[PDB]
């Protein structure tokens, strides 16, 4: 049961900076044949992981030379020479020297960029959805940074709670920003019970909380 | 061209069985030890099994040892994984993998086939238009989208204009609802002054239920 | 986020006019000089026009002076390109661009809009399946595709399974036949043991002839 | 009047290699304000160009520092200190100083990798097409390198000529290989006048020409 521990669990750096991730095994990981099969993998949402480094320092064919690996004993490190927006992904180390083979917990890698205010759009329930008997109001926060953001719903000035859910996209591989969606769900009868709907967005790039709304 | 394609994943009830398949091509299958690796929703990677090219040497981690069985048909370049006594905890995406003669474990992977162990039944999504309007417009920008509501299990794929539209596109990760069904929203921003100039269609795909919807979003 | 989107491109006969529009969002339109750049098929880029944010200052390369007229509406974030007396040569993709305050010319581009000036008549394509068989198989790899034949003019967009299928796909560059029509093929490889493990449908779009066709491809032959 | 000449038309180089593209201006291209608005662009097929270098050596934001630009007088250069697979594209210089503005003719940058033999597939014509009065036979060469490949059509052993067209994809952005298609086109009449159709592929990764064929009817 050789455990693999990476550090840190997540880290952010500027496009161009050098970054390093460490992986430590609870016991030496040298195969009986002498090789040390410590590998490094990179994965992004919905995709299969990609092998980067194997046998400690071997770069798999097709992997950029700005990635490298090193180490021995119980401590190993993965390094990216000049971080880029497309390296936004999760990185795990793997050990195949001792069965059962084990993966590290993974390390998330983000990009540090300048703050960027979010654009805010609100979407009332569609007509064809109401005939379904339910009503979903959607609030959208587009291309902002940092990720922290507060989204509050207000029905006739009453702040909502427990009836909305938000989802956040992965840090964009281009402008290194985030987008988010907050969805307020109500039944058709309840929804038809009020007039004004609105989401209040508070983010660092905004001089003060921004609000978007409609009433029908 | 090394290619690996898994299949067989579906919704299965706890205690019942499921058998996954892995079809390969582009290399001498018979010369390589094959592997299965899984990833539970929101979790890390986990090695599930391995099998020698010949000799039937196999092994697994204690979590599936006794319930799972890896096997292969070298005559049809096919790796299998019999999964018996499935538990909710076995839910996740299952990947087929192949290494290299010189030492790496997982050099080439398949797209992965989804497995959901639950007593719940599959459920196609309803697709509703998030029409661009004066309320969906902001800093010269207009927003439009599609709400993919109430489906099960994961996952759902989304494209715009058959994959031709990708600029300004944001497909959010799914969210489990109290009802126990997932909901997903996909959006795109476009300069408002162009509204009425282009056609927008979200091609939604929920394979687990063989449901396909191509909703047109109109201002 | 900075966005640019062109529209209005089309197929036109020599001598006609066409009006292109570029709608922008994500920045202060009235603050920048705007550009139009085009690309003839298989050729390089060519600057076509520019206009001052304010002041109506314009200019164009000699090839279009007198026929093309750039203009804007700082109130609708829109840039225009009036194209009068088109010529076969004006055939190509027209892009909208915007630079940066510190000396950049084309820092942000639109996706582009296709324009074709021809006396030849528009023609939609036929879509025949390239059925996977044992002749389509090789080293455990099966191959299948679709053939997009005899159409005019460019371009034709092709996708598989409405976008859900992209791995192993090869959509070849169009090739002009002696007939005067274009033709291209889109194919995809898969392990033999698959096939039936999913369906395969090509999606063929040819806007000039209002063609949007989906063609399911299934096994046959030996 | 001011012509911009890029060199070379195309160049191939191994991964990690250094790369230099040059662009010469007919006259001195230094703007009346003092600057030299010489720019460098990168463009992939069916896509808009991307700005990498402006003002001769300023790197546009988000542009990897491995790309650089320098020069003066009439000789300017674009540099890539460590070529990578994703860099396969066409690069153009641009002169914005003295009017009228012009682009270089461009440079195609390919990658140099290990020889990969192609897989060959042949497709008989579809019945729908035959009814049309014409028949098209397609020979497909999948994922191979180098690009050079001789595809020959033989009908009943009669070597064909002048009745087929070839099309090659862009060098793949991941495995650095090419794919190709050759289409033999005949009328139904002449097509039904023969039995065996075959395309013989000669490539550096093949010891002897690989021939794929079928018989109008059944194998
Ligand atoms: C192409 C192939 O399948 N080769 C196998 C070889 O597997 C390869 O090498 C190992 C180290 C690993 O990187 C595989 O992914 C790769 O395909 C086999 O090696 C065994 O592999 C299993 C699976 O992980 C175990 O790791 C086992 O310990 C390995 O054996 C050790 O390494 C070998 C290279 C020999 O030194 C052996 O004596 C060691 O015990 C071997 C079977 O050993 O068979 C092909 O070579
Ligand atoms: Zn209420
Ligand atoms: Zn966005
Ligand atoms: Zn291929
Ligand atoms: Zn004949």
């Amino acid at each position: 049961d050789i455990q693999m521990t990476q550090s840190p669990s997540s880290l952010s750096a500027s496009v161009g900076d050098r970054v390093t991730i460490t992986c430590r095994s609870s016991q030496r990981i040298v195969h009986s044949n002498g090789n040390t099969y410590l590998e490094w993998y990179q994965q992004t949402p919905g995709k299969a992981p990609k092998l980067l480094i194997y046998k400690v320092s071997n770069r798999f064919s097709g992997v950029p030379s700005r990635f490298s690996g090193s180490g021995s004993g119980t401590d190993f490190t993965f390094t990216i020479s000049s971080l880029q927006p497309e390296d936004i992904a999760t990185y795990y180390c793997f050990q195949g020297s001792h069965v059962p083979f084990t993966f590290g917990q993974g390390t998330k890698l983000q990009i540090t960029r300048t703050v960027a205010a979010p654009s805010v759009f609100i979407f009332p329930p569609s007509d064809e959805q109401l005939k379904s008997g339910t009503a979903s109001v959607v609030c959208l926060l587009n291309n902002f940074y940092p990720r922290e953001a507060k989204v509050q719903w207000k029905v006739d000035n009453a702040l909502q709670s427990g009836n909305s859910q938000e989802s956040v996209t992965e840090q964009d591989s281009k402008d290194s920003t985030y987008s988010l969606s907050s969805t307020l769900t109500l039944s058709k009868a309840d929804y038809e019970k009020h007039k004004v709907y609105a989401c209040e967005v508070t983010h660092q790039g905004l001089s003060s909380p921004v609000t978007k709304s409609f009433n029908r | 061209e090394v290619q690996l394609v898994e299949s067989g994943g579906g919704v299965v009830q706890p205690g019942r069985s499921l058998r996954l398949s892995c079809s390969t091509s582009g290399f001498t299958f018979s010369d390589y030890y094959m592997y299965w690796v899984r990833q539970a929703p929101g979790k890390g990677l986990e090695w599930v099994a391995y099998m020698s090219n010949v000799g039937a040497i196999t092994d697994y981690p204690d979590t599936v040892k006794g319930r799972f069985t890896i096997s292969r048909d070298n005559s049809k370049n096919t790796l299998f994984l019999q999964m018996d006594s499935l538990r909710p905890e076995d839910t996740g995406v299952y990947f087929c993998a192949r290494g290299t003669r010189d030492g790496s474990w997982f050099a080439y992977w398949g797209q992965g086939t989804p497995v959901t162990v639950s007593s719940a039944s599959t459920k196609g999504p309803s697709v509703f238009p998030l029409a661009p309007s004066s309320k969906s417009t902001s800093g010269g920008t207009a927003a439009l989208g599609c709400l993919v509501k109430d489906y099960f299990p994961q996952p759902v794929t989304v494209s715009w204009n058959s994959g031709a539209l990708t600029s300004g596109v944001h497909t959010f990760p799914a969210v489990l609802q109290s009802s126990g069904l997932y909901s997903l929203s996909s959006v795109v921003t476009v300069p408002s002054s162009s509204l009425g100039t282009q056609t927008y269609i979200c091609n939604v795909n929920h394979k687990p239920s063989n449901t396909k919807v191509d909703k047109k979003v109109e201002p």
